């Protein structure tokens, strides 16, 4: 067979340790979801440095704790805008997983509180910028270096899904790399908890599996295409699956054809071929043998699973730092105030925030 | 080329969810 007795013996040991792990995982995740903090600090505990990011969610702020003189990131959303958005129930969900998730992977949350306005959610900063900069950048990544990444994204999918969790908005927009070149997953607004199957269309249209465009019942195979896509695009320098619009990036993801550069190597092409594949009874990640098939592909053999998770190897890339409070990965914003309304706004909705 | 191709595109930015 492909392994004598050692090897065999030995990831047979390692596969039931992953168990062990993530039935503890899971006891500690439900007790911290079904008691989740609250109120644990004020706006005027922080001084705001800068902005780091914006979107329809708001913003992102650069802040320095006044006591203790460390820095974080403060997501600030307007509470009348989460509203106008139709965002309660995912604005509520994302801070709800954020307090009780714990991976070496996932950001921490560190804070959260609210005030007549707004809410406020403050968690370790990540200095190192998004994925998706220095791979625009750099332009592609080697498949060493991919592969590095792509490790931890199958560590973390394999927790969450652990949880019941499905993440559901996997792409280099929203992987940032922190100060030793790790991967931190920051965005859980979209994620949800079921066993079964659930049927949103959410998502970004590079990243969505079939069965989520055709309108279909889904379930946490999704994260599994959506991470072949990562892969490719991290590997490639371009997605998949692209076009002009959406609706023809759809049909193409649809048809069951995929393609790849020449410089891929046939152990990826595989795996891709494995993760991007349109039939769920096919579907690497899906299978009986579930995340399995994926850590033990061959594209995966030099992977040290434990040494990952452990964060003992080294990044191949780290990015620059001058310092706690260095800004330069990120990109520039124009900066506005924050208003705190004499009135309260929107109490009722988010009053579990 | 696919490259190329990717270019041609405009969607080389940050891409928004469905949402947005
Ligand atoms: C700057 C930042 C830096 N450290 C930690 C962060 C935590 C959460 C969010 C951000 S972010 O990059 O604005 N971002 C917003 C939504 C877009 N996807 C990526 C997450 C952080």
């Amino acid at each position: 067979g492909h392994m004598g007795n050692a090897a065999a013996a030995k990831k047979g040991s390692e596969q039931e340790s992953v168990k062990e792990f993530l039935a503890k995982a899971k006891e500690e995740f439900l007790k911290k979801w079904e008691s989740p903090s609250q109120n644990t600090a004020q706006l005027d505990h922080f001084d705001r440095i800068k902005t780091l990011g914006t979107g329809s969610f708001g913003r992102v702020m650069l802040v320095k704790h006044k006591e203790t003189g460390n820095h974080y990131a403060m997501k600030i959303l307007d509470k009348q805008k989460v509203v106008k958005l139709k965002q309660i129930e995912h604005t509520l969900n994302e801070k709800r997983i954020l307090q009780a998730v714990n991976f070496p992977f996932l950001v921490k949350l560190e804070f959260s509180f609210k005030d007549n306005s707004n809410l406020y959610m403050v968690m370790e900063y990540v200095p190192g910028g998004e994925m998706f900069s220095h791979l625009r950048r750099i332009g592609r990544f080697s498949e060493p270096h991919a592969r590095f990444y792509a490790a931890q994204i199958v560590l973390t999918f394999e927790y969450l899904h652990s949880l019941d969790l499905i993440y559901r908005d996997l792409k280099p927009e929203n992987l940032l790399i922190d100060q030793q070149g790790y991967i931190q997953v920051t965005d859980f607004g979209f994620a949800k908890r079921v066993k079964g199957r659930t049927w949103t269309l959410c998502g970004t249209p590079e990243y969505l599996a079939p069965e989520i465009i055709l309108s279909k019942g889904y379930n946490k195979a999704v994260d599994w295409w959506a991470l072949g896509v990562l892969i490719y695009e991290m590997a490639a320098g371009y997605p998949p699956f692209f076009a002009d619009q959406p609706i023809q990036i759809y049909e193409k993801i649809v048809s069951g054809k995929v393609r790849f550069p020449s410089h891929f190597s046939s152990d990826l092409k595989d795996l891709l071929r494995n993760l991007l594949q349109v039939d769920l009874t096919k579907r690497f990640g899906n299978l009986k043998n579930g995340v399995n098939d994926i850590k033990n592909h061959k594209w995966f053999a030099t992977t040290d699973w434990i040494a990952i998770y452990q964060r003992k190897v080294e990044a191949p890339f780290i990015p620059k730092f001058k310092g706690p409070g260095d800004t330069s990965n990120f990109d520039d914003y124009e900066e506005e105030e924050i208003r705190v309304s004499i009135n309260e706004k929107c109490g009722k909705e988010f009053t579990e925030f | 080329t696919t490259y190329a191709d990717f270019i041609a595109s405009g969607r080389t930015g940050r891409r928004n969810a469905i949402h947005d």
